[PDB]
């Protein structure tokens, strides 16, 4: 994997109406992968959770990891890595959550769910004033129902 | 194979 | 003074819709990241994140399923985003030099 760097002309012509991002790090970037559970083993999450990783490092991020974590630990860790004193001096901050789901919620390793709702709270103004006036990106990797879509024709 | 997440 | 609402500037990528599953590879992994992952590392250089997330949606839509002999085969998914972004979001990788 590679990142094509921008020019500095791109950025010269863009920065002003853009969010402030020029921090180094650019931000943290939580990764956080649920595979083994009770919800079948997720075959595959491995290669997703080694090629954010290395995204989110060649995008300037500095990257923490978490993988199979029952709901009260995602809770408490993802409430301690909002926390992190580092989100004032970063531009911007990244949490992927790759795991099964439910629609609004995401399964821990013990089969419970975690609310989605909870999740964006802890980053939110009121709790996480640190992040306040700067982009907060969230990818969620998580099936959000047991529906399968079958597709239709195109007319 | 595809499986569902 | 300016103040803020509870909650702002979040973008969130999701890689299916509302009641619906996601799809997952043994070998090359979720649709979603790959495709993610793919755009992202092309583009970063000259698209806002939400443009970006447009162009893993057009992937994403244009996928199947190939599950020969199960529900899944020929299947289909749609990732979507959801933001309360109020500025371009653009990630200036590699800048300054």
């Amino acid at each position: 994997m590679q990142v094509k760097p921008c020019t500095p002309e791109f950025y010269q012509t863009h920065f002003q109406l853009a969010y402030r991002l020029q921090s180094r790090p650019r931000g943290l970037a939580l990764v956080l992968s649920n595979v083994h559970f009770t919800l079948e083993f997720r075959s595959g999450g491995d290669v997703d959770h080694s090629t954010l990783v290395t995204l989110f490092k060649l995008l300037g991020y500095d990257v923490h990891v978490l993988c199979d974590q029952t709901a009260q630990e995602m809770q408490e860790k993802l409430q301690n890595f909002a926390q992190l004193p580092a989100h004032r001096v970063t531009d911007s901050c990244i949490v992927a959550l790759l795991s099964h789901g439910v629609e609004g919620a995401i399964y821990g390793v013990d089969g419970k769910l975690l609310q989605l709702q909870e999740v964006f709270q802890l980053f939110d103004n009121a709790n996480c004033p640190s992040l306040q006036n700067k982009p907060k990106m969230f990818f969620i990797q998580a099936c959000r129902g047991d529906e399968t879509d079958r597709g239709v024709d195109q007319q | 194979v595809d499986v569902a997440d | 003074k300016m103040r803020l609402p509870t909650r702002s500037d979040m973008i969130c990528g999701y890689a299916c819709l509302k009641g619906t599953a996601a799809m997952r590879n043994a070998k090359r992994g979720s649709w979603y990241i790959e495709a993610l992952a793919q755009v992202f590392s092309e583009r970063a250089c000259d698209m806002h994140v939400a443009d970006m997330l447009v162009k893993v949606n057009a992937l994403i839509k244009d996928r199947e399923g190939y599950a020969p002999g199960t529900e899944f085969h020929r299947c289909k998914e749609m990732s979507e985003y959801c933001s309360t972004l109020c500025r371009h979001l653009y990630l200036f990788p590699g800048h300054p030099p």
